[PDB]
Parts: C-alpha cells; structure tokens; sequence
C-alpha cells in the first residue's frame, strides 16, 4: 500500500488498538463467570475444561484486572494521544521510535503474561507484598509500562517541531489534549517505577530479603489514582473533538474544554491516600487534606458534564428536536459511534456520584473492600471507556485500514453496544446493593453458600447481568471479527480526515488560551504539589522502614 | 438557555446528593 | 446570531452551575468535618506508627497469649490484642462488655489481612510488622462477624471471626 507509505502512523497505530481489543476479549471472558459467583453460582468447575490452565478463582480475576484494567487501557491511551495529535498537525512521528514503543509493549505483555498463566504470579492486579510473585510479572508490568515513556517524548517532539514551524501560534486543541495527559502521566508513573526498581524486582529476585508493605501501597498508589485519569481522559478526548460533529453539531467551547484538561494535569496525582484511609500509620491530617484534594478534582468531570450535554442540546436543536426533551430524539440514534460513549456518560452519572461517596474519607468505612467498589469501577471504566473505545472502531477502523462498514455490520454494533451498557448498570444495581449488605470483593463468595443470605435479591441481579453480557461479548468477537476479517478494501476511506469538530468561538477565547498555553509553568504547580502532597509522609516511612518476609499462598 | 444541559445537570446534582447523603445516614446509623 | 448567542448563553449558564458546585463540595467538607470532631471518629486507624517483628508475634508479647488479649485499661476502657493470620483470627471469640470503649489492635504475621465488623464502621487493613489501632463501643449486646475483606490467598473466602458483646 501507497497508502502507508505516506502515512505509517496508520499501520503503527492499528498494530497498537489490535493487541489492545485482543487483550480486552481474553480479559472479559472472566467476567461473566465472576459475575455468576457474585449471583451465588459456581461456574469455575466449567471454565477450567474450557481452560485448564486455570487452577483458582483468584487467577482469573488476576488476569482479568491485569489484562482489562492494565493493557487495554493503556494500548488505547497510546493509540488514541498519539495518532490524534499527528492528524491534526499534519504531522508526522518519528517512526523509528513509534515502532520501538510497541515492541516495548508487546514483548512486556508476553514476559508478564507467562508467569500469570503458570500460576506463580496469583497477586491480583494490585499486587500488595508481602505476596510475593515471580520475578517475570516484575519485569513483565516493568517494560510495559515504560512503553509510555517513549510515547510522552514522541508527542512532544510533535508539539515542539510544530511551535518551531509556528513562533506565536496557540497550541491547537487536540495536541493541547495530549501535551498536558503525557506531562502528567510522566509525574502519575513514578510511583510505581520507584515502587518497581527499589523494591519489587530486587526482591523478587532475591536479592533483599523483605519489602515493607506500607511503603509500597504508597508509593503503589501515588500512581494507583491518576492511573484512572490516563484510562479516562482519551474517551474525553473523543467526546470533546469527536462526538459533536458525529451528533450534528460543534463542540460549544474550546477554552472550557482546554480548562478541563488542565485540572486534570494539576490535581490528577497529588490524591492517592483516598486510597488508603484505612491504612494505619499514616496521619490522619494528610489522609482529609487528600479527601479535600480528591473532591477538586471532580470539579473538571462536573465541568464536563456541562460542556457536553450543551454540546449534545445544540446539536439536536440544528437537527430538529424542540422543547426540554425533544433535542434527544433528534440526535443520530442509528450511528454507533454516537450511541455508545454517549450511553457510557449515562452509566458515568451514577458513577460518578459513588466516586465522591468514597471520596469522603469517614463515609469511606462503609463501602470500602466491599462489592460496593467494583459496582462503582465497572460504571466508570468498563463502560464508559471501553463504550467510547469500540465506539471508535466504527470511524477508526475505516480510516487505518480501508475496509468499510457495512449496514448489517452496522446494525449488530448497535445491539452490542446496547447490551453491553444494559449488562453494566443491572451489575452497578447488584454489587451497589451486596455491597451495602457488607459483602466483600476479591472473593469467591459461590464457594461459602450460605454465607450471604440476606443477599439473595441483590445475587438475582449478578446472575442475569453475567449471562446478558456474556451474549454481548459473544456478538462483539464475531462482530469485530467479521470486519478484521474482510476482504473488500477502500483506499479512499484510508485517505478521508477524521472526523474532527468544527468549534463555536468567542471574544473571550484568546486571552485564556495564552494562559492555559503556559505549559511549562503549568507542569512545575503539578509538580510541586507532588512533592507536597506525598513529601512529609514518605520521609516519615522511610526513615522507619519495616521490611517483612514475602509469602505464597496459593 | 441550554433548557437541555440545565435538565442533565439537575439530573447530576440529585443523583450525588441522594448517595452522599444516604451513605451519611448508614455511617452514623453503625457508629 | 444563533450560535454566537448560544455560546454567550451557555457560558452564562455554565459559571452559575461551576459556583453551585463549589458551595456543595464546600458543604461536603464541612459535613466531613463534623465526623471528624464526634465518637464515630475512632475507627480511623492511629497515625502512629508502631512496628513489631510479625515474625515473633506468636511468641513473644501481648498477641502471644489469645486467652489474655483483654485488658482494662481504662474505668470504661478495654484493650485487645488481635491476630489476623492465615485464615482466621484470634482470639476466637473475642468476648466484650456492652458501652465500654473497645480498642482494637490487630497485628498480621504473614500477609496483609482485613478487619471488617458486620454492623459496625470498623473496616481496617492489617498490615504486617504494623499494628492497626481503632476503638468503638458496641451499643448493642450480641454476635458480630468479623469479615476478611483484603485477598490473602486461597483460604481468604472462609477467613471469618466473632465477637460476642455482652450484657
Ligand atoms: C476511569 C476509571 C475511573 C474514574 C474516571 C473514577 C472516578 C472517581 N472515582 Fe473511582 N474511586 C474513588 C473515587 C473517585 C472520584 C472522586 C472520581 C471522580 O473523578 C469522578 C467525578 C465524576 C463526575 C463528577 C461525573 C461526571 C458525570 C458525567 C460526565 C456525565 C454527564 C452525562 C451526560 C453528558 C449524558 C447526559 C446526556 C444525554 C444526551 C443523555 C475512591 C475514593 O477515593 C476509591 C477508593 C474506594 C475504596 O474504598 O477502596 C475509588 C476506587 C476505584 C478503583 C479501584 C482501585 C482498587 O482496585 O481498589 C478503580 C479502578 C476506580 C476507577 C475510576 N474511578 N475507582
Ligand atoms: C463482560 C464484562 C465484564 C464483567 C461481567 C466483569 C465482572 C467483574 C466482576 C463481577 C468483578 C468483581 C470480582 C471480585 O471483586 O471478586 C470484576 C473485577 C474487576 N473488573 Fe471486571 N468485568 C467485565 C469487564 C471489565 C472491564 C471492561 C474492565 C476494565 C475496562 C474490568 C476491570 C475489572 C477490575 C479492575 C476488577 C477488580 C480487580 C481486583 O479486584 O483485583 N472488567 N469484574
Ligand atoms: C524479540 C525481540 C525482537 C524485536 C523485534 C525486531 C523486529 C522489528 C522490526 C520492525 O520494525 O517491526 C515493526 C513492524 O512489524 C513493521 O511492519
Ligand atoms: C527497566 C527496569 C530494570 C531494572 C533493574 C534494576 C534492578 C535492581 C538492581 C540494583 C542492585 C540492588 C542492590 O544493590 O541490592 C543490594 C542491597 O544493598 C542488599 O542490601
Ligand atoms: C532479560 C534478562 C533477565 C535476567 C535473567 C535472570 C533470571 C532470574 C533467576 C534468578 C532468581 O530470581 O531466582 C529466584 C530467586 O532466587 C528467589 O526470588
Ligand atoms: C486544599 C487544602 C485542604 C485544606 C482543608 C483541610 C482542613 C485541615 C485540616 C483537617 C485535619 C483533620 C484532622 C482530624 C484527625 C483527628 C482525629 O480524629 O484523629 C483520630
Ligand atoms: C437499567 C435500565 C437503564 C436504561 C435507561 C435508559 C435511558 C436512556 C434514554 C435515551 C435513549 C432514547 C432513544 C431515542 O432517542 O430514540 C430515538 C429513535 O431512535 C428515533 O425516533
Ligand atoms: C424488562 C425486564 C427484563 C430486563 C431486560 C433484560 C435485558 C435485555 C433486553 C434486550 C434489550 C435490547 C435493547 C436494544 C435497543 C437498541 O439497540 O435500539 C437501537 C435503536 O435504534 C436506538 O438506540
Ligand atoms: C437498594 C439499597 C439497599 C441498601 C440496604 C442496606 C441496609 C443498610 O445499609 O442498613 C443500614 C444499617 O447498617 C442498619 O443498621
Ligand atoms: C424480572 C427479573 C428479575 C426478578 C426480580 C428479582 C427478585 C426476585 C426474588 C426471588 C428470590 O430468589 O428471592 C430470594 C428468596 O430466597 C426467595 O424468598
Ligand atoms: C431470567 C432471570 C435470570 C435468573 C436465573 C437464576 C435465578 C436465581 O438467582 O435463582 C436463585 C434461587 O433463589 C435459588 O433457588
Ligand atoms: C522520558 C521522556 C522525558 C519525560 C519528561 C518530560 C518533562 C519535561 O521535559 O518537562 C519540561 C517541559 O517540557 C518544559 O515545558
Ligand atoms: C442504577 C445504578 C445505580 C444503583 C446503585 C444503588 C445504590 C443507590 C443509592 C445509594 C443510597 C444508599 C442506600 C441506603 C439509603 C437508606 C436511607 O435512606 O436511610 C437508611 C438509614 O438511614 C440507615 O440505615
Ligand atoms: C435539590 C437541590 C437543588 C437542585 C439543583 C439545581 C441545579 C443547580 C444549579 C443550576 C445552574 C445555575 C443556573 C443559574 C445561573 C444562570 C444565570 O446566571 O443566568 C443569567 C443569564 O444572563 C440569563 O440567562
Ligand atoms: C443559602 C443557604 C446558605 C447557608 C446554608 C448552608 C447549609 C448548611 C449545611 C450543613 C449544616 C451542617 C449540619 C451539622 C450538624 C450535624 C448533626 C447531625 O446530623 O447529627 C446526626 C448524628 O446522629 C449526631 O451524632
Ligand atoms: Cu485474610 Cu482475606
Ligand atoms: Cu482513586
């Protein structure tokens, strides 16, 4: 193809969404099955015919987390912030680099995969020592996620080659997007980094004898919250530069859009012990002084909210909808890649409201470790990000490779997306409610049967959410396959632009996207409150490290 | 006026403010 | 014009809205705040840090002895010393008088446990070479689960305790 000789982001990019849709598919099929176990059915004597490799409940949901949670979401951050930036600036990466990024990613992926296969690496996704796994999950987690830091420097590069070619130009808004989402996941990884090279792999290895499990959930969750605003933010990408004109309209507001990711860049990081309120031996002051700090950064997401549903108003009024409600019916019901991330923002309201639930420090006793948690995550990940991501496959797929889509393949996307969406909030309604009911996570409950009793009902809504998204992750297999699978090829679907939204612009634009360009300026406040945020307590840790003997209890 | 985004966010701020304040009303209700 | 007065009208509409969120979130805080300064404050693990050798626990010290990790420490005031371990707890039960107030202090000798008392707002991880510390008062006399809620292992889904208050 001529076609990837002008352009061969296209063939790198859709090397990274494949291995991501790969890992999501192999992720999922769990999901039913601890679906089931939440219902109070034990399907695992099944899936282990089926996969025999499986020895524990615990492996899976292992394997899940790591391969949903973890690869999906940040093969699709990197396809999404770099290609995007790229085709607004007219620009081409260095592909050298784009190219070494992925086989970082890839040969990650199959260094960590191992050890989670042979079962030597039974920790879940969170991996708390003194659990102690192979050497190769270390190392595996270890590369992949450095796989990123080769990304941050590509988009940068982009930005910098563009403002060279530009002197006194404003950043445009998609590669303003992307700027500050690398240059705070470059501040939200070092966590885990330093998490992984001072103490996991040396310990692993071997090569000290403990690790101190206070340290490491610390460190551990200095990444663990802005790691949710990295799945997060490409959907809000989408949904800020996409979606309008795939609804009829125009995004109403650049400057409130850019305002949005700024926040994020700023408050992303500096909010981990939100994770760690019932941990002991860390103050008390600093765990309210994160719950303050946790509670602004919903203020973008508020923010959000407004932007978009004015968004999504204007659109239908331009195409014919009146009165409070009839804006709704108006809009492209029929399109996909409409239905779907708009869908996910509904999940995404009752959501979001958990989110500030558990926020809030004191409230946090009732819920936390509890089914409450996951019925909270799956609203904002599993649906929102991964609705807007195969969303995406529907103007995505035909602008990397040339096949069209057809009217059936069309159809059947539809009804996925729908099931999918159905499937996700009948399952927030039953792990809400079990876990109101003090029914824990990360259990095989379907193995203690008469444990939960006053749990029936809230069971009967985890069995039927299992078998509705079971049929839908069946007809997105076959669906997405008969796509990948086609022979017919368009070239000049290759070759269109995408579909970027024109933006409604005012007065007050200019003299607020100077400030928010201040980006230097802007990363060092992010920065700061980093060292702020985290300083005084890990200095207290490290001053009085207590090691302790890893174990294996599986 | 966006009547539309108004009605959304309406939607938004009643859904935060029966959780939070229900998950209230369990904490002390177990204190 | 349409879309420049649309954009005007939005905006208007959206610096209300951002000002009503701030005055709730600072409401938020404020009701925080309250928690913060009642009795309900307790189970907030200690700040304190105070680390044992998980290793020795079981031998030497107040988690040594389950049949003696109650102690009156206070007129109305009660301490235990709690192991959570792999896959249970001890003592079992632990035994409490009704309206005294009741400090825990759970220690882990292996892997990192929860300490989670049905009906109550007690829900604490228990790491080891840590010592968790919460108090409470049980207001009500009877049997009260103690539930595992941190994956420690394969034995996790049965890791289950009691405490019995009594009259
Ligand atoms: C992408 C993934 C995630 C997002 C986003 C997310 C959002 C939040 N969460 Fe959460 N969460 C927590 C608090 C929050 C807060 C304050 C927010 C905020 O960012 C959310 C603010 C959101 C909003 C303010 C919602 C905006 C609403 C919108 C945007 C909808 C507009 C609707 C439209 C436009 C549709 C209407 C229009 C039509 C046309 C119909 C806390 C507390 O501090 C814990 C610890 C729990 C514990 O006890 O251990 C936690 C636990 C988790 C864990 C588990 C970690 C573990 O494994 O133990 C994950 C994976 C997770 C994911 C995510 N979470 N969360
Ligand atoms: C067919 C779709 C899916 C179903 C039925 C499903 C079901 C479940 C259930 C019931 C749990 C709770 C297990 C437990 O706490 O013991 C869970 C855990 C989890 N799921 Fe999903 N899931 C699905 C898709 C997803 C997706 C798309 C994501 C992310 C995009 C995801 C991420 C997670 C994570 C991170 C956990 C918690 C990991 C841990 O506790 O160690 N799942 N899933
Ligand atoms: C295992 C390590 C070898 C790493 C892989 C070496 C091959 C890299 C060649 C390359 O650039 O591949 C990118 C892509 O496949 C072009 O179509
Ligand atoms: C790309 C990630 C690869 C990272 C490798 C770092 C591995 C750490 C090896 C550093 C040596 C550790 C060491 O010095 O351990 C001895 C210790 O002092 C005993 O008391
Ligand atoms: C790529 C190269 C990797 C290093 C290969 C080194 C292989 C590691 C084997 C040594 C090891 O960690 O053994 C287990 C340890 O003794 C108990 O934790
Ligand atoms: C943005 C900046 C954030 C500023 C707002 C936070 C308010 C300040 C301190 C609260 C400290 C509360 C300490 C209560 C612990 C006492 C307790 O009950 O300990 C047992
Ligand atoms: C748990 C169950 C929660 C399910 C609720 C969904 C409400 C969302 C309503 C939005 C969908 C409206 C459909 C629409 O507008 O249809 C137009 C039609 O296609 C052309 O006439
Ligand atoms: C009632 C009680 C039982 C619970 C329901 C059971 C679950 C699913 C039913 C299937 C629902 C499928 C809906 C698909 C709607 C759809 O795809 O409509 C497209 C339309 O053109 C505009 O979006
Ligand atoms: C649907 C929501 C149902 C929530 C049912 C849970 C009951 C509850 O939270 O009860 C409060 C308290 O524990 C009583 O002592
Ligand atoms: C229509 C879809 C679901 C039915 C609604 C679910 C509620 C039905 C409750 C039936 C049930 O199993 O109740 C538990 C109990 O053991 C019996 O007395
Ligand atoms: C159709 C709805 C799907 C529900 C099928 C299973 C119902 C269920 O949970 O049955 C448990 C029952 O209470 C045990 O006798
Ligand atoms: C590893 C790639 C480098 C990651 C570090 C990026 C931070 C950086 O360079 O900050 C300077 C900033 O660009 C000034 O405006
Ligand atoms: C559809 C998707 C979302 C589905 C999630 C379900 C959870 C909903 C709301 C939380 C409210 C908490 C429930 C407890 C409220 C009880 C109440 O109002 O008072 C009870 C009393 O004060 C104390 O025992
Ligand atoms: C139960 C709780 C209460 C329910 C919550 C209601 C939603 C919150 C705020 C409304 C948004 C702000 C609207 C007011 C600002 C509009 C404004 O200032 O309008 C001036 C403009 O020039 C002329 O259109
Ligand atoms: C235009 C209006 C502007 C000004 C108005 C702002 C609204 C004030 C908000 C909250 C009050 C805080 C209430 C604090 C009292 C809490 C007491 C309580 O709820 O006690 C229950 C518990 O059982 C005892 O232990
Ligand atoms: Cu001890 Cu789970
Ligand atoms: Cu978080």
């Amino acid at each position: 193809s001529r076609v990837y000789e002008a352009y061969p982001e296209k063939k790198a990019t859709l090397y990274f969404l494949v291995l991501g849709f790969l890992a999501l598919i192999v992720g999922s099929l769990f999901g039913p099955f601890q679906a089931l176990n939440y219902g109070n059915v034990d399907a695992y004597p099944l899936l282990k015919r089926l996969l025999p490799f499986v020895q524990s409940y615990y492996q899976g949901l292992t394997l899940h987390g790591v391969l949903n949670a973890i690869v999906f979401t940040q093969l699709f951050a990197q396809a999404i912030m770099v290609y995007l930036p790229a085709r607004e600036l007219n620009m081409r990466p260095n592909m050298g680099l784009m190219w070494l990024s992925w086989w970082m990613a890839f040969i990650g992926l199959v260094v960590a995969a191992l050890p989670l296969l042979a079962n030597e690496a039974t920790v879940l996704y969170t991996f708390y020592p003194p659990l102690k796994g192979h050497w190769a999950f270390y190392l595996g987690a270890s590369v992949f996620v450095l796989s990123t830091w080769v990304s941050i420097y590509i988009v940068l590069d982009l930005w910098r080659r563009w403002k060279a070619a530009n002197p006194g130009k404003v950043t445009p808004l998609v590669t303003y997007m992307a700027v500050v989402f690398w240059l705070m996941w470059f501040l939200a990884s070092l966590g885990l980094v330093l998490e992984a090279v001072l103490f996991l792999l040396p310990w692993s290895f071997g090569l000290v004898e403990g690790v101190d499990p206070l340290v490491a959930r610390t460190l551990f969750w200095w990444t663990g919250h802005p790691i949710v605003y990295f799945w997060l933010l490409p959907a809000y990408a989408i949904i800020y530069t996409i979606l309008p004109k795939q609804a009829g309209g125009k995004l109403v507001s650049d400057p409130m859009a850019r305002l949005a990711f700024l926040l994020f860049l700023l408050l992303s990081t500096p909010v981990g012990f939100h994770h760690q309120f019932a941990d002991p031996g860390i103050d008390p002051t600093w765990k309210m002084i994160h719950s303050v700090l946790t509670l602004f950064v919903a203020v973008p997401s508020l923010m959000t909210a407004f932007t978009v549903a004015a968004s999504l108003e204007f659109a239908g009024r331009l195409r014919g909808g009146r009165g409070l409600f009839g804006w709704i019916r108006a809009l492209p019901w029929d399109n996909p890649a409409f239905v779907a991330p708009v869908l996910g923002l509904l999940g995404f309201i009752p959501g979001g409201a958990g989110g500030i639930v558990n926020a809030s420090f004191t409230l946090d006793y009732v819920v936390h470790n509890t089914a409450w948690v996951p019925g909270h995550f799956h609203l904002q990940v599993a649906s929102l990000v991964t609705l807007t991501a195969m969303g995406s496959l529907y103007w995505l797929l035909p602008n990397l490779t040339g096949k069209p889509i057809s009217d059936a393949q069309r159809r059947l996307g539809l009804a996925v997306v729908w099931l999918w969406f159905l499937g996700m909030m009948i399952m927030a309604v039953g792990l809400h409610w079990a876990g109101l009911l003090n029914v824990p996570r990360r259990a095989y409950i379907a193995q203690v049967p008469d444990a939960y009793p006053h749990a029936a009902v809230p069971m009967v809504f985890n069995v039927l959410a299992g078998i509705v998204l079971l049929v839908a992750l069946l007809l997105f297999i076959y669906g997405l396959f008969s796509v990948l699978l086609s022979r017919e090829r368009k070239p000049e679907l290759a070759e269109a632009p995408l579909p970027f939204a024109e933006v409604i612009s005012g007065p007050e634009d200019r003299r607020l996207v100077l400030a928010m360009d201040r980006i230097g300026f802007w990363f060092a406040v992010a920065a700061i409150l980093v060292v702020l945020a985290y300083g005084p307590t890990l200095v207290q840790l490290f001053g009085h490290l207590n090691p302790v003997p890893g174990w294996r209890l599986w | 006026k966006p009547k539309g985004a108004l009605a959304v966010i309406l939607v938004l701020t009643l859904t935060i403010l029966v959780f939070w304040l229900g998950v209230y009303a369990v904490f002390f209700a177990r204190g | 014009v349409d879309e420049h007065k649309a954009h005007k009208a939005i905006l208007a509409y959206e610096k209300g809205w951002l000002a009503f969120s701030l005055a709730m979130l600072f409401v938020f805080i404020a009701l925080i705040a309250y928690t913060l300064a009642t009795h309900t404050a307790g189970v907030i693990p200690a700040g304190k840090l105070e680390r044992v050798d998980p290793t020795t626990v079981r031998q030497e010290g107040p988690w040594a002895d389950p049949a003696q990790a109650v102690v009156q420490t206070g007129p109305n005031q009660y301490t235990v010393y709690v192991l959570a371990f792999a896959f249970g707890y001890q003592p079992n039960p632990i035994e409490v008088p009704q309206g005294a107030e009741i400090v825990f202090k759970i220690t882990s000798p292996d892997v990192i446990h929860g300490f989670h008392v049905e009906g109550t707002n007690i829900n604490v991880e228990v790491l080891p070479g840590e010592v968790s510390t919460v108090r409470y008062t049980f207001k009500r006399p009877g049997e009260y689960r103690i539930i595992c809620n941190q994956y420690c292992g394969l034995g996790h889904q049965n890791m289950f305790g009691t405490i019995v208050v009594k009259e």
